[PDB]
């Protein structure tokens, strides 16, 4: 167990091991869970036809971008 | 660069304390002390679990707050509200 003990906390390691852990931990426990819906926005801008009689198409309807 | 040495500085006063404890509970070292005995990417895995409300991480709450805040401003220059 004096093994187990004597393996040190990350108050004995250098700032810049800890803090590239601290990156990595921070990154999986944070970055990975943050989560913001976009989806039903951005299918839905894509799918909006932009102006396309204001701009001069005089001709078939333009493609959408999302088409 | 300064969260990590707070926190390394907050970790080191835990392990002093639980060495000053040691003397009036020794079955409760084991599990207070299984924290020290983790390798250290499971330590920084649990010293930064304040996500939530699940709360399990010995972080205290001037230390959490810190975070907090600068993922809020993280996440504003991302634009993401």
């Amino acid at each position: 167990v004096v093994a187990c003990f004597r393996m040190a906390p990350l108050y004995n390691l250098p700032r810049h091991r800890a803090v590239n852990l601290f990156l990595q931990g921070y990154e999986k426990s944070w970055i990975e869970t943050e989560e913001h819906y976009f989806e039903d926005k951005l299918i839905e801008d894509l799918a909006k036809p932009g102006a396309e009689p204001p701009e001069e198409d005089e001709g078939t309807k333009r493609v959408d971008p999302l088409h | 660069d300064d969260f990590v040495a707070k926190l390394q500085d907050n970790q080191r006063f835990r392990y002093n304390e639980v060495m000053q404890a040691l003397n009036m509970s020794a079955a409760l070292t084991a599990r207070k002390t299984k924290e020290f005995r983790s390798p250290p990417q499971e330590q920084i895995n649990m010293l930064l679990n304040f996500k939530d409300d699940k709360s399990e991480c010995p972080c205290p709450e001037e230390i959490r707050d810190q975070l907090l805040d600068f993922h809020e401003d993280l996440m504003t220059h991302c634009g993401i509200e």
